[PDB]
């Protein structure tokens, strides 16, 4: 399986937040559909605010 | 914004798809500090013939 | 290159899908100064059970 | 609804062009299918020339 | 990680789809320098009506 | 047709390697499905390891 994450906000997450989320995501796929760790294809994309709807009023 | 997109092999139960949407959304809300209410998640399914590894489809087994 | 992709819920009419493709392409060509003829647009639809907000599927109405 | 945009070209577009485009995209979704303003999930991706057929 | 995702028009042969995935996967293994066995590829198909150029659909004509 | 490529690794490719890949992808599409040269919409994304699962044990 593949999981794409699109995040945009004042403050991009540090490495700690991404580590936490990575491991929760693997464990969830493993528990719910049996996906071995780490066969999950994870892709987090940090989108700059000027590249979202928010560009209208920054 | 916080949006998740899963791409996965079809064949799983509606209870499984729902539990992934629910568990992953809560995990992303907590990890990235966004209100749960703002989290979108799209699920996209694919036939075994349309998912390949090392050049060969999953229907190859 | 200028490419657009829309992901949206099943259920709209074909006249709606086409007006979306026409108007967003023309808006992209003008905003981004590229010739209309080079703009591509792709529509992807998904069922109400596969679009989730706050972890809860759209099919929950209610 | 979600709208991904992929752009590649000589100069990346300034803020003003992206403003005009986000505003027109919202209004277009609002007019054609009723999506309330603010709910469109827009993602613009500026892709560099080396990363495309160019 | 190396993953490829094709988005294409409907109506290609089973055999053509399997060729794209085999040749694209080998080309990607070789160029990005990754064992072939680690390369995932996903095909997504689209009706003629959902692919437009210059604002008008492939269904024209 | 559109081809998205997602790569993540310790040794990403230089421009010249990516453009050899792009030309080859183009020719594959033209050979298998008759896509005319110049029409493939191609997007290569170099994804940072910190934004994939490998972020778990970076060192």
């Amino acid at each position: 399986p593949m999981l794409e994450v699109f995040y945009s906000g004042d403050r991009p997450p540090d490495r700690t937040r991404k580590q936490a989320f990575a491991a929760e995501a693997s464990a969830i796929f493993q528990r719910v559909i049996g996906t071995p760790p780490g066969r999950l294809q994870l892709i987090i994309q940090i989108v700059s605010p000027e590249n979202t709807l928010a560009v209208i009023d920054l | 914004m916080l949006l998740l997109r899963i791409t996965m092999l079809e064949g799983r139960s509606t209870e499984q798809k729902a539990e992934l949407a629910r568990a992953l959304s809560a995990a992303a809300a907590a990890a990235f500090d966004v209100p749960l209410a703002e989290v979108r998640l799209i699920i996209q399914e694919v036939p075994p013939t349309h998912w390949t590894v090392g050049g060969i489809s999953m229907a190859e087994l």
